């Protein structure tokens, strides 16, 4: 017998195209609402050292899209993880941290977390948890504080939160 | 603590056959045309 997700998640795939748009990048891949299922996905996707640069891997929930448009977003920020000094098995451990973190809910905030975000370039690799509310403090404080201890960051990996708002 | 797994719940789950299973043709399509799909699986 499956045990349950407390929400549905959504895996994304974003593919660096100079023709497609933005938003047109991102590729649903498929949604789960169990911790079978997310193994069974997760056992036979390639990990994020192996796929291509400039792409992108995202699991949101509520059916929450990885972008700026979505409602659930718009007034919301990230916790941004910029991995210096990383391997990339250090990476591909990171990330998948991050997703048993957001699927097992571990956040007393669990609300606030719309999704997480892993991007892969060149010259940096960072990993985000999106927020609901970027005005929350207490909820993203919680959040970032409960982040740290769980990937148990060094002190030459950064953890910054940000407004994905433009704003002065 | 309803619906709520740590790290060590989720993962022991890893090793459940249900977890075992392979995915279904048209998400393996899916992860394949994304080359995404896991190499030798």
């Amino acid at each position: 017998m499956k045990h349950p997700l407390m929400n549905v998640w959504t895996l994304w795939y974003l593919e660096n195209d100079r023709s497609k748009s933005w938003e047109d990048m991102q590729n649903e891949i498929t949604s789960f609402d169990t911790v079978e299922d997310f193994w069974s996905l997760y056992n036979h996707i390639k990990p994020p050292s192996e796929i291509k640069l400039g792409s992108d891997y995202s699991l949101f929930k509520k059916n929450i899209r990885p972008m700026w448009e979505d409602a659930a977003n718009k007034q919301g920020g990230r916790w941004v993880i910029t991995l210096n000094k990383s391997s990339k098995t250090d990476l591909d451990n990171l990330w998948l941290d991050v997703l048993l973190c957001l699927i097992g809910e571990a956040f007393d905030h669990s609300d606030q977390i719309c999704g997480a975000v892993i991007n892969i370039r060149g010259k940096s690799n960072k990993i985000s948890i999106w927020t609901a509310d970027g005005n929350n403090e207490e909820a993203a404080l919680e959040i970032g504080h409960k982040l740290r201890d769980a990937l148990r960051l060094g002190r030459n990996n950064s953890l910054q939160y940000q407004l994905h708002k433009d704003t002065m | 603590m309803l619906e709520r797994y740590s790290k060590v719940d989720l993962l022991a789950l890893r090793y459940s056959p249900l977890s075992q299973t392979p995915p279904g043709i048209e998400l393996e399509g899916r992860l394949r045309r994304m080359n995404i799909w896991r190499t030798g699986s």
